RNA sequence: AGGUUCGAAGACGAUCAGAUACCGUCGUAGUUCCGACCAUAAACGAUGCCGACCGGCGAUGCGGCGGCGUUAUUCCCAUGACCCGCCGGGCAGCUUCCGGGAAACCAAAGUCUUUGGGUUCCGGGGGGAGUAUGGUUGCAAAGCUGAAACUUAAAGGAAUUGACGG
């Protein structure tokens, strides 16, 4: 019953699109959250980090709306927060699960020594930064699980992450800016350079040229 | 006063790479300078390098390709026994799989991980990655 | 918090600017804080420039002009409303309001 | 264009010259300074026609490398210039877009005015800076008709020939449009192209509300 | 990626600016990948094949993407040596 | 009160308090 | 522009820079041969000189020191020394 | 900004245990008024002798009369 | 005073106007003649309303092109707009003035010594800019 | 020494419920000069110094350099005054997704978890308190150095919404 308004959605829906990756690729904004569910249906773990209860002051005492922050996301290497403020607990959350949705970005895993098996934690230390709160995560030995704040514990844990040291600086009672940190943290995972990115890129097609002729006939 | 020249050379190469340049000029040159350089230019780091002469202090001229992170200095030259390299190293580097940390030896200047191939200690210099 | 920038006074690279008198009230204001107007009034009225003009001996006679410069310290220009508090934004412009010619 | 078949005929230039379309603004923009020749004593900046050309041809390729003629949209905020990007649009199955630019085109998807295009062509980035903002939301490549003061912050493929002039914006209009029709397999590149400059041309209000009615006493005389 | 057994363990290889030599980020909308055109040798005719080029958003920011496109049409032939 | 009308009353109590020292 | 050429910078833009922030320093000054009316000798002249130059054979001055170049005394003819 | 030179340690460790004295636990620890105020003397329990039986009001927003012992 | 009309009455004219341009005048009862059949109005004083506001409208389309959309407004301007290239171009004058400095520039670009070019004297003076802050 | 004006203290007239005030009239010390003390200011950019690097733009001050022309005398160049540029050192300004920041904002308050150019001073929740005491300086006023007992769960900063404003 899902009816696309997009090139990206259109191509994804009819079957002209196969992973989540071509798409991440060519940086293609997702402006429709029917879209990646089509990839991660029924693997999309979700979580309700908090309710916060923000307040404005009126001419008639003050009212009140909910802040829901929600992270979702499979344990395979792809993590999504979303934060939405509402007037009803049930519809911000529901507009927080759209909003992580839209907002899944891929985890790059690597190896603290040893490459062996599966990547298990993350390739370098990276620091992700929001408001005065700063997370950085340090790669750690197998086994070593994540050793962290139970709020960025959740996120790394369905980022996919295995292993990982985290060190955090800053008001980290700010649950909204500790998350979103975060996320910035394991967002720039593919962010940073590393010599085994240093393979000069071959261009592929992007999905609108490879199926312009397609979006022609059935997205008019 | 310009009391370390290696930090200078450093710091503009580092700000050049950052905006984004195809090629940085650091004023004063020094064998010191010119041994770091070759060390990253051996690891693929830098492009080609060209020292202009002048009868004073030469200058130098880098070719950025575009793969540096960082390239600070470790300002006061500490004496770095083999002991206490691996916790340098991992104060310093970004992970175990890339990242290097150029200290000057009794043999030359080169990176950590050839001055524990060779079994020497020596003087910090600075790390690149 | 820093309201203005020049901390609403034009000293730059000066230690101290001498003091001057608001016309208004006689405070000593900054001179390089001072609101200055500088007016140029006809020294007669403009209902009054027939008459004069009638009963002047002279005939090509052109009548005299005031110059005189005002300073008003800030509290005195706000009062007399020759300044208005502005927003944020429109505190930031410097050119003076429009002389309206037509 | 490198090849000799590409290059810069003395009826051009003849266009070129007659149009401006080389008499820049006494403002100079640092990245647009690669493209001028001298400044004259008049402080007017002259600009390289060359280097013009060169640029015109590389939007010519980058917009003809487009299968679907729709996927690029042209755009003229200024009055000077929506007739231009009309006729290019008719000539060559391009998107218009006249006057004023809705907010959101590019990134509010909910209307109906949304609209997701795969190259933007701009007539002067200071009246267009919105649609150029907007394009770096949506990963969309920009060609600019850009003059010396013109800022360059989101575009990529700016010709730096005018962006005053009616006549220069009606030239650049038209002669883009010749070079991806006689890229495309629309015309011979041997004979010249029937479609004359002047159809590109923005005229005033003053001359559309007399020049037709001088023309109907001639025919009645 | 590429563990010592030897297959690449990443789920993608991102593109890499052809300026600055960034990696384009996944969630970085600015960068652009544009296609250009080249022509036959002979009629100037379109002939199916192109060129690609791709810029970050950092330096389509800060207004370098129209001379790094010029350079790079420039150093792989597009536009004439003597522009 | 005023900071300094605060300093002003510390002043006048210590001179206070130095003529009393004094004293003995 | 992030591809500035340090290397080979043209010689307009090498001259106009100061002496000390050029690739290699160069003097701005040069000496001058400088011919007194009257006279046969030709004098080797400081383009910068502080002091007032006399000829030998005569008691005449050839230039006045000023703020940065010696104005040489009406009359008196003057070139270039190996450029 | 901070010294960092190779023989600074002197003055690094002058610097270090003269902003000791600036924080409370340090100077209450190891001035030693804290001890003499202290009635206990630094003992976790101490004994007493009941001199009265005393109420004490609750603070300003709680009302209540708790019950201590003058000892 | 309080006589502005709404969104209501605004928007019913302007869709009437546009879709039944032909049938509706200038006179006010013919016009509320034909709302009756040309739309579904619930109030009489709607309706009256409604078609006072046509009337004003449509005397100011035959004045001038209001933003309502005309079939004959929009033919007239696509005649006056996609038609009316002069027998002439503008842009084949028969010599150009041209400036020594782009003279040099067409030399350099090996366009130089071309007949339809006349070299202007160059100006003297360099006295553009304007005076720099009032008076 | 000098003391015109202004004007702490003081006097009076008003105002007020009171009015030791704001307003008015007068007026001492002072304010001026010379010599000697004091060493404090929101002594402020509430922002250490030296050095390097990292955007754009238009001005302005000084010095230097280079150019169409106009102007001053003279017969011409110099030299002044304008005009168009370049360089260096300044006082600043506008703009910028350089970057930073809690933000206001800052091209420095940037080049900081990708943390190390050299170096000096200095802060450690709010009060008690810049207090007590000791020392030291000073003619004095006071300056410098400078606690503790005890008390307290906040005190503060920047922004947002509202309410209120003689
Ligand atoms: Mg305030
Ligand atoms: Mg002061
Ligand atoms: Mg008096
Ligand atoms: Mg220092
Ligand atoms: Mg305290
Ligand atoms: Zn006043």
């Amino acid at each position: 019953e899902w009816m696309p308004v997009t090139k990206l959605g259109r191509l994804v829906k009819d079957m002209k699109i196969k992973s989540l990756e071509e798409i991440y690729l060519f940086s293609l904004p997702i402006k429709e959250s029917e879209i990646i569910d089509f990839f991660l249906g029924a693997s999309l773990k979700d979580e309700v980090l908090k309710i916060m209860p923000v307040q404005k002051q009126t001419r008639a005492g003050q009212r009140t709306r909910f802040k829901a922050f929600v992270a979702i996301g499979d344990y395979n290497g792809h993590v999504g927060l979303g934060v939405k403020c509402s007037k009803e607990v049930a519809t911000a959350i529901r507009g927080a699960i759209i909003l992580a949705k839209l907002s899944i970005v891929p985890v790059r895993r690597g190896y603290w020594g040893n490459k062996i098996g599966k990547p298990h934690t993350v390739p370098c230390k990276v620091t992700g930064r929001c408001g005065s709160v700063l997370v950085r995560l340090i790669p750690a030995p197998r086994g070593t699980g994540i050793v962290s704040a139970p709020v960025p514990k959740k996120l790394l844990m369905m980022a996919g992450i295995d292993d990982c040291y985290t060190s955090a600086r800053g008001c980290t009672a700010t649950l909204g800016n500790f998350a979103k940190a975060t996320f910035d943290a394991i967002s720039k995972t593919y962010s940073y350079l590393t010599p085994d990115l240093w393979k000069e890129t071959v261009f592929t097609k992007s999905p609108y040229q490879e199926f312009t002729d397609h979006l022609v006939k059935t997205h008019t | 006063v310009r009391m370390n020249v290696l930090a200078d050379a450093l710091k503009s190469i580092n700000n050049a790479e950052k905006r984004g340049k195809r090629q940085v000029l650091i004023r004063p040159c020094s064998k010191v300078i010119v041994r770091f350089l070759t060390v990253m230019m051996k690891h693929g780091y830098i492009g080609e390098f060209e020292i202009i002469d002048d009868h004073r202090a030469g200058k130098i001229v880098v070719n950025l390709t575009g793969r540096l992170n960082k390239c600070g200095v470790i300002s006061p030259r500490f004496d770095v026994q083999l002991k206490d390299l691996e916790k340098w190293q991992n104060n310093l580097l970004p992970s175990r799989q890339f990242g290097f940390i150029v200290l000057t030896t009794s043999a030359g200047i080169m990176d950590h991980e050839e001055a524990r191939r060779k079994h020497t200690g020596g003087k910090i210099l600075g790390f690149f990655f | 918090t820093k309201k203005r920038r020049n901390n609403g006074r034009a000293k730059k690279g000066r230690g101290h600017v001498q003091p001057i008198r608001c016309t208004n009230c006689a405070r000593c204001v900054p001179k390089d804080k001072a609101i200055k107007k500088f007016v140029i009034r006809n020294i007669v009225e403009a209902a009054a420039v027939r008459d004069i003009s009638e009963a002047s001996v002279f005939d090509a006679y052109v009548l005299p002009k005031l110059y005189v410069k005002l300073h008003y310290c800030v509290s005195c220009a706000i009062h007399s409303k020759v300044v208005r508090n502005r927003s944020r934004e429109a505190r930031k412009d410097r050119t003076p309001p429009p002389r309206f010619r037509p | 264009g490198a090849l000799d078949v590409l290059q810069m005929k003395e009826e051009d230039v003849l266009k070129f010259l007659a149009a401006g379309t080389h008499l820049g603004g006494t403002n100079l923009d640092f990245q647009m300074e690669q493209y001028i020749y001298k400044r004259k004593s008049d402080g007017i900046y002259i600009i390289n026609l060359k280097r013009t050309w060169e640029k015109l041809l590389l939007a010519a390729r980058a917009i003809v490398a487009i299968e679907n003629p729709a996927d690029v949209s042209v755009i003229s905020s200024r009055n000077t210039g929506q007739r231009a990007v009309l006729k290019f649009a008719a000539a060559t199955g391009a998107t218009p877009i006249a006057g004023r630019f809705t907010p959101g085109t590019f990134t509010n998807q909910i209307q109906a005015a949304f609209r997701e295009p795969r190259l933007l062509v701009v007539t002067d980035p200071r009246a267009d800076h919105q649609p150029l903002t907007e394009a770096s939301y949506v990963n969309l490549p920009t060609i600019a008709l850009c003059n010396t003061d013109s800022p360059l912050r989101y575009v990529d493929i700016a010709i730096p020939c005018n962006n005053k002039g009616a006549h220069s914006v009606g030239l650049m209009w038209w002669m883009l449009a010749r070079e991806v029709l006689r890229m495309r397999g629309t015309i011979s590149r041997e004979h010249p192209w029937e479609v004359m400059p002047d159809l590109y041309f923005y005229r005033d209000p003053e001359e559309i509300e007399k020049e037709e009615q001088a023309a109907a006493e001639k025919a009645v005389t | 990626m590429q563990n010592d057994a030897g297959e690449f363990v990443d789920l993608y290889v991102p593109r890499k600016c052809s300026a600055s030599n960034r990696i384009i980020g996944a969630k970085d909308h600015a960068s652009i990948q544009m296609n250009v055109a080249e022509v036959d040798k002979v009629t100037g005719r379109f002939n199916g094949q192109f060129k690609t080029y791709a810029i970050c958003g950092a330096i389509r920011r800060m207004g370098e993407s129209d001379d790094s496109i010029l350079r790079l049409a420039k150093a792989d032939g597009i536009v004439s040596k003597n522009f | 009160m005023r900071a300094k009308w605060r300093k002003k009353r510390m002043r006048r109590l210590k001179r206070k308090r130095r003529k009393m020292r004094q004293r003995s | 522009p992030l591809a500035k050429d340090l290397l080979h910078p043209s010689p307009e833009e090498e001259k106009r820079k100061h002496k000390k922030k050029r690739l290699v320093q160069s003097p701005n000054s040069y000496f001058m041969d400088v011919k007194c009316p009257g006279c046969y000798k030709i004098t080797t002249v400081f383009s910068h000189a502080q002091t007032v130059v006399l000829c030998v054979g005569c008691s005449t001055v050839l230039c006045q020191p000023t703020g940065g170049k010696a104005r040489l005394t009406e009359g008196c003819s003057f070139r270039r020394k190996q450029h | 900004g901070k010294c960092r030179g190779l023989r600074t340690a002197r003055k690094l460790r002058s610097h270090r245990r003269d902003q000791k004295w600036h924080d409370k636990q340090y100077k209450k620890a190891h001035l030693g008024t804290a001890l003499k105020a202290n009635p206990f003397g630094g003992a976790s329990h101490a004994k007493g002798i009941v001199l009265e039986k005393v109420g004490v009001e609750a603070k300003q927003p709680n009302s209540a009369i708790r019950k201590c012992v003058r000892v | 005073m309080g006589r502005v009309r709404t969104k209501t009455v605004k928007k019913a004219a302007r869709v009437i106007i546009e879709k039944y341009y032909t049938r509706l005048g200038n006179d006010f009862h013919t016009n509320k003649r034909v709302c009756e059949e040309i739309a579904i109005i619930p109030s009489k004083k709607l309706r009256n309303k409604i078609a006072g506001y046509v009337t004003h409208l449509m005397k100011r389309i035959q004045r001038g092109p209001v933003r309502g959309i005309s079939i004959k407004l929009q033919e007239e301007e696509r005649e006056r707009r996609d038609n009316y290239v002069p027998e002439v171009s503008a842009l084949d004058q028969e010599i150009i003035e041209v400036d020594p400095d782009t003279k040099e520039m067409l030399k350099l670009l090996d366009f130089g010594s071309l007949s339809n070019l006349q070299v202007t004297q160059p100006t003297v003076g360099m006295n553009f800019k304007t005076p720099r802050g009032p008076v």
